[PDB]
């Protein structure tokens, strides 16, 4: 091992764990908690950013002084990744957008950027690399999202034969835009769902389980090469998802059956918005399509991670969206939805 | 000695539950006491008159950004003053600290005879003063 | 002599009473504590987190120490009635964010020189 | 005078240089490991050695009160040149 | 003093305070143990713990003393004694412009009758002392923490309490509010054992033992 | 003057033979498994141990009980002793029985095959003080080293 | 296995309980060691310790037996029984 | 390679030549990944299968108590005796004495310096080796500052 790299201290803010993290796109939900755990135990974290440094300031109070270093970086410019990943031990890829922008397409951020980050990291000579791809990554999937993850996973697998690809099923949390999605749905009158959402079962997993699983994969000496899939502890129908979360918000649930094409159209008008889109046609397919089960792929329990139940952590997000009439209502009042778990 | 509803609670004092130092720092801390030894280049034996309480030196790692000796044990610089050793151990029992006792290394009472520096047969005579 | 003056609990029995109404106040305090204090933990884990602290101090035989502790018990209790503490203040009892402490000999050997 | 390490970074006056395999160097990326150009090693050797004609000399360091406390250095060793530890400048006998 | 370096003396006051020192001694022989006036004209009354409330009452009430001002409450902790904490009061007599010091001793467990009744100023001074040192007094109105952090465990001023504390806190985004953790300093307190190894004062030296 | 030695050539991390048979730094896991894998499979005189010249007693107990459970009694030491006779049995056979303070009351000392002036400098200072004040006689059997 | 490897006869130089075992080793020792040249007879004489016999068997086994106030003949009786179970 | 710990980096007990137990205490933490020497073995015993009962410093300290009560009374010596038995126990086949003269391994200052691993690793101690074996020329460092 490197001479000035041996772990030291009792896993604190000022301790030394020996991990030179290089999380990319940490200015997001997964990045926010990943740098938190890395900073918490004590590890040098190199965070490249593309957006305004002001938005990245909320990661400043996340580690000891000189442990978090912010670096400018660009996806297209190869030299940008080289500077970030040169003095590194683990480079983990968290870059990727749920929608499409004019400069960066779906394949650009999910295949091209992962292709660049994997090739440079291997060429630089980092010992480990972790890549994030959707658990539903499928080449024939109707959504360009999941197709891009599949080919992107294939590319980083070939370029980096020791990369530990991560397969989260459906992430949820405070700023998760997954249950915040259905929570924000009450604004547009009722709750539009395709065929009332009775033919879609998902298995969401909360942030800390996948987040802790990341560093556990970093600490795991045998995690290289594997394709761990981080999945939740329970499976519920899509109708049960909206039923439960609206109940925790106590907002009046108004089920609204929709044809598939009308919902596809609705994403089109909402994609026109020059600002950040609310609903996209790709998001239409993702919420419509159902989560798949991959028992052969190792799960999250193999890394000593217990999948937190959705009902236990759903209140942490639903409190913000609920009204004053039930703001102080607890979580025992609501009852977890019908689990159709495997 | 002052009879005010006195009850014979003669069990060893256990103030650890009240002072509430963390579990790692009440069991896994060998508290040791001695009398400090006088610095040899000094001639200051008066500093060897007090019983002193110490701890065990834990990990002292170097800071990445500068190189420091960041410590994780709060009881690193803590030393305590005791007139006699029985008071020092008495504090250890009430604070339930695993105690170790050394003894006061009193100096030998050496006999100095300057007249012996110039003898007729004894080897103690000095070749140069 | 070794005989000492008690404050309130002359022996174990009255001290055992004093730890009992602490439970009496605490048990009906946890429900509306979560309710008022905007807490996201349920009553179930609220109740037993009052529990294990009784066994956290379930070894002292001196009545005074139990009495010295009974005052602090209602002190933290009263501090919770009138919202004096903040969310983090009571969260400090809920050990939640620290790394788990190693227990078996293999773990501390693999961690460092910690004895 | 400042040298350059094999990794391309200037070495400090104390001789400290970051190893090429070191990870903490990245703090120098987009920044500088600035080094005091006036090396105290090279800032005192070229000062002339004085040739006072006396056995013992009081060195003050210049400026009187502003200099270092007065130190009485000795000049009897012919092979070695006397010097004041406070300042480091040289002293010498008048060639005797 | 023809020499302008050393501090002068007020022998008239020193004897005068000493006369009042023995004055209190006969008045309350049950409670006082020894009364001493220091070289720098500071006469201290040393009273028994259980008689804390009467002596303070006597000084507040008696015409010849009339000490009605609770200047300060201190309980200086000395680990070498059996009952470590020695509780020290501080009184000022306005009519006789003189200061008196009455003090007791009390271990970590022995309770003292609160002097709030005899001195309303003792109230908040009482809330501080139990916080810093941990000596509970009896029947205090609202004896409760008023200095340390809400729920901060342990009395910080105790000798066994390290100056750096036991816990430190830091904001955490994964829970979105501040949270505590064991203290782990960037720089430890570098102890400076600078005490001179040579005797400094022959006058105050303890007898051989 | 030995603190500088504590800074030179320090064993920092476990090292095991690589694919080419060269020592390379590795984690404790591989080193522990490799030694354990080669230990429990061997028994009797196959497993042995040699103590150093500066090893502490607690380590010696550790190997004594470790080789206890593997049927190994070949726990050798660098120092060699004529075990014939009492040897290890009687502690008076090898102990400085009179204690180092005893020289200041002796009369004659026989140094057999040793250089206490160099082997044990603190010892030789004690005889020197004894020879100075007590006029204690000395005589050795060995090379006439000063 | 359960065979003799060495003995550890801990005793005190002054305790009356250790006097009996002390009575044993003044004269009845040279024949015991000569009878078991391979068996080392370790005498750990630490003060204020009641005499303890420690027979270390194979496989990391070590049984103890009391010798408090055991006179010269009877300390020989119990240790010979340990010798009798040499395997 | 099993990185142990030096005496300054170890809180353990040695015994002098007179059979007096003296315990050292840790002053500097062992560098890097090195751990306590006995902590290594106890970890080794657990990973091998024949786990030792003792796991902390006091537990192993009690182990030397039950195998050798002498080396736990710190600074307290124990009077050695039964020399009347040791000599009569030697008393045997009487192997002869070699004609080789008695030559101590340490005869000069130089070989006295170069004994143990720490002395071998040390550099300033090696400067003293150069001083005695050569003289004053090379070893004279200019004491300018
Ligand atoms: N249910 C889900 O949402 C699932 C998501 N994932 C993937 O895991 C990751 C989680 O991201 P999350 O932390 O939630 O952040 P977001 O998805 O909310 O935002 C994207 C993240 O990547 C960065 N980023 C976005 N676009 C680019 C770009 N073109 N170039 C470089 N960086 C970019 C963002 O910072 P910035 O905008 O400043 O560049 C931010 O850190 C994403 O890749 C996501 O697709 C995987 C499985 C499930
Ligand atoms: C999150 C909410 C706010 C924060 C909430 C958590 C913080 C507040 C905690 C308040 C409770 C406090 O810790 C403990 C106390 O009151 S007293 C302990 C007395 N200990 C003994 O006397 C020793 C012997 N103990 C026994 O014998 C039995 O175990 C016992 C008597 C305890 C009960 O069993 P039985 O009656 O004998
Ligand atoms: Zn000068």
């Amino acid at each position: 091992l490197h001479h000035a790299l041996i772990p030291h201290g009792k896993g604190g803010r000022s301790s030394v764990s020996g991990i030179v993290a290089t999380v990319f796109g940490a200015t997001g939900f997964l990045g926010r908690y990943v740098v938190n755990h890395l900073g918490r135990m004590g590890s040098q974290v190199i965070v490249p950013y593309r957006c305004e440094p002001y938005d990245t300031m909320h990661l400043r109070p996340m580690g000891d002084l000189g442990q978090i270093i912010f670096m400018e970086w660009n996806g297209k410019d190869k030299d940008s990744i080289r500077k970030v990943v040169e003095h590194s031990n683990v480079v983990i890829n968290l870059v990727g957008r749920e929608w499409e922008t004019k400069n960066f397409d779906f394949e650009d951020v999910f295949v091209k950027i992962p292709h660049a980050i994997a090739q440079v990291s291997k060429e630089a000579g980092v010992e480990k690399l972790i890549h994030i791809s959707h658990l539903n990554a499928d080449i024939k999937s109707p959504s360009r999202y999941l197709r891009s993850k599949a080919v992107g996973e294939k590319e980083v697998r070939a370029a980096f034969p020791e990369a530990t690809i991560i397969k989260p099923s459906d992430i949820f949390g405070r700023e998760d835009r997954f249950l915040n999605y259905f929570a924000s749905m009450r604004w547009f009158g009722g709750v539009p769902l395709i065929s009332l959402g009775k033919e879609t079962v998902k298995q969401p997993v909360y942030i800390v389980d996948v987040s802790k699983g990341i560093i556990n994969a970093i600490k795991d000496p045998d995690a290289k090469g594997k394709t761990f899939a981080f999945v939740g502890p329970n499976r519920y129908l899509l109708f049960d998802l909206v039923q439960y979360i609206f109940a925790v918000a106590y907002r009046p649930f108004l089920p609204y059956p929709l044809p598939h094409f009308a919902y596809r159209w609705v994403g089109r008008l909402f994609e026109v918005s020059p600002f950040e889109p609310w609903t996209t046609r790709d998001k239409v397919e993702r919420v419509h399509m159902s989560d798949m089960t991959l028992p052969h792929l190792p799960g999250l329990e193999d890394l000593g991670i217990q999948a937190t139940p959705l009902e236990l952590k759903a209140i942490e997000v639903l409190r913000r969206h609920r009204t004053y009439r039930w703001l102080t209502s607890e979580m025992e009042d609501v009852k977890p939805a019908k689990t159709v778990n495997i | 000695t002052q009879d005010t509803q006195l009850i014979a609670v003669d069990e060893k004092l256990d103030i650890t539950t009240l002072t509430g130092v963390p579990e790692e720092h009440i069991k896994t801390r060998k508290v040791r006491i001695f009398v400090p030894a006088r610095n040899n280049m000094q001639s200051g034996v008066n500093n060897t008159k007090k019983w002193k309480m110490e701890f065990d030196t834990r990990e002292r790692w170097e800071n990445p950004l500068m190189g420091w000796s960041s410590t994780a044990d709060p009881l690193s610089n803590l030393v305590l003053t005791f007139s006699t050793k029985e008071d020092a151990v008495a504090f250890a029992e009430k604070n339930g600290w695993s105690f170790d006792v050394e003894e006061r290394k009193v100096p030998k009472p050496k006999s100095k005879s300057y007249g012996a520096n110039f003898s007729w047969n004894k080897r103690t005579r000095v070749s140069t003063k | 002599g070794t005989s000492v003056k008690p404050i309130f609990s002359r022996d174990m029995n009255e001290a055992k009473r004093r730890v009992r109404e602490l439970y009496r106040a605490w048990y009906r305090e946890v429900p509306n504590t979560v309710h008022l204090f905007q807490l996201d933990i349920s009553v179930k884990q609220g109740r037993d987190k009052v529990r294990e602290m009784f066994m956290k101090n379930a070894h002292v035989t001196d009545p005074r120490v139990v009495d010295l502790l009974v005052i602090k018990g209602k002190m933290e209790l009263e501090e919770t009635i009138n919202v004096w503490k903040q969310r983090t203040h009571i969260m400090r009892f809920f050990h939640e964010t620290e790394a788990p402490r190693p227990t078996d000999f293999l773990s501390k050997f693999y961690v460092g020189h910690d004895p | 005078g400042v040298r350059t390490s094999p990794t391309g970074e200037k070495v400090t006056h104390t001789g400290q240089a970051y190893d090429d395999g070191d990870y903490r160097r990245v703090r120098f990326s987009d920044r500088q490991k600035e080094v005091n150009e006036n090396f105290a090693i090279d800032l005192i050797a070229e000062q002339p050695v004085s040739e006072v004609g006396s056995r013992v000399i009081s060195c003050d360091g210049g400026g009187g009160a502003l200099g270092h406390p007065r130190v009485y250095i000795n000049l009897d060793k012919e092979t070695k040149t006397g010097t004041c530890g406070y300042c480091g400048l040289q002293f010498r006998q008048p060639h005797h | 003093d023809t020499r302008p370096t050393i501090r002068p003396r007020n022998d008239v006051v020193h004897k005068q305070l000493s006369a009042f020192g023995q004055y209190v001694a006969e008045i309350l022989p049950k409670y006082v143990q020894q009364v001493q006036v220091s070289c720098f004209n500071e006469l201290e009354i040393f009273i028994h713990p259980d008689g804390v409330i009467p002596v303070l009452t006597f000084l507040r009430d008696h015409t010849n003393a009339q000490f009605k001002s609770l200047a300060d409450l201190t309980a200086v902790d000395v680990p070498t004694r059996q009952n470590r904490f020695e509780i020290v009061y501080n009184l000022l007599s306005l009519r006789f412009n003189s200061r008196i010091r009455v003090k007791t001793y009390t271990d970590e467990l022995t309770p003292i009758e609160s002097s709030v009744t005899v001195y309303k100023a003792a109230n908040w001074y009482e809330r501080e002392i139990w916080d810093m040192f941990g000596v509970f007094f009896a029947n205090h109105p609202d004896l409760r923490r008023i200095l340390t952090d809400y729920g901060f465990e342990g009395h910080p001023f105790r000798k066994d309490f390290p100056l750096s504390g036991y816990v430190e806190l830091r904001y955490d985004d994964e829970v979105k509010r501040v949270v505590a953790e064991p203290v782990e300093l960037a720089q430890e307190f570098r102890k400076f054992d600078l005490n001179s190894p040579w005797e400094a004062f022959p006058a105050y030296r303890q007898p051989p033992e | 003057f030995a603190y500088d030695g504590l800074k030179r050539q320090r064993l920092t991390q476990p090292m095991i033979r690589n694919e080419k048979g060269l020592l390379t730094y590795t984690t404790w896991e591989d080193a522990l498994s490799r030694v354990a894998g080669m230990l429990q499979s061997f028994q009797g005189n196959d497993v042995a141990a040699i103590a150093g010249g500066l090893v502490d007693a607690e380590a010696l107990v550790a190997l004594k009980d470790l080789l206890n459970r593997v049927d190994s009694d070949s726990l050798c030491t660098e120092e060699v002793f004529p075990t014939a006779g009492a040897g290890t049995d009687l502690r008076s056979n090898y102990l400085l029985n009179t204690t180092i303070a005893g020289v200041e009351e002796a009369d004659v000392i026989l140094l057999v095959g040793t250089n206490p002036r160099f082997e044990a400098p603190l010892f030789n200072a004690r005889i020197r003080k004894s020879w100075l004040h007590n006029d204690l006689k000395v005589a050795l059997i060995g090379s006439p080293v000063d | 296995k359960l065979g003799l490897r060495e003995i550890r006869i801990h005793l005190c130089q002054r305790s009356p309980g250790s006097q009996g075992v002390r009575d044993f080793i003044e004269k009845r020792y040279v024949e015991l060691k000569k009878a078991n040249p391979d068996l080392p007879i370790l005498i750990r004489e630490c003060s204020d310790v009641q005499p303890k016999l420690w027979a270390r068997y194979a496989f990391g086994q070590e049984k103890n037996v009391s010798l408090n106030n055991f006179s010269a003949d009877q300390v020989t009786r119990t240790l010979e029984n340990v010798l009798s179970g040499k395997a | 390679i099993l990185p142990g710990a030096a005496y300054t980096e170890k809180s353990a007990t040695y015994v002098n030549t007179e059979g007096r137990a003296q315990q050292t205490k840790v002053a500097v933490t062992p560098p890097g990944l090195a751990r306590e020497d006995w902590k290594i073995i106890r970890a080794l015993s657990e990973i091998a299968g024949m786990t030792l009962p003792y796991d902390t410093l006091d537990q192993v300290r009690s182990r030397l108590e039950e195998v050798s009560p002498n080396l736990v009374r710190y600074d307290d010596v124990e009077g050695a005796n039964y020399f009347q038995q040791a000599n009569e126990l030697s008393k045997l086949v009487n192997q002869q004495l070699l004609a080789d003269p008695l030559v101590p391994p340490q005869l000069t200052i130089k070989d006295f310096y170069m004994t143990d691993s720490i002395s071998r690793a040390s550099q300033t101690m090696a400067k003293c080796v150069k001083a005695v074996t050569e003289g004053i020329q090379a070893v004279e460092e200019p004491s300018i500052c």
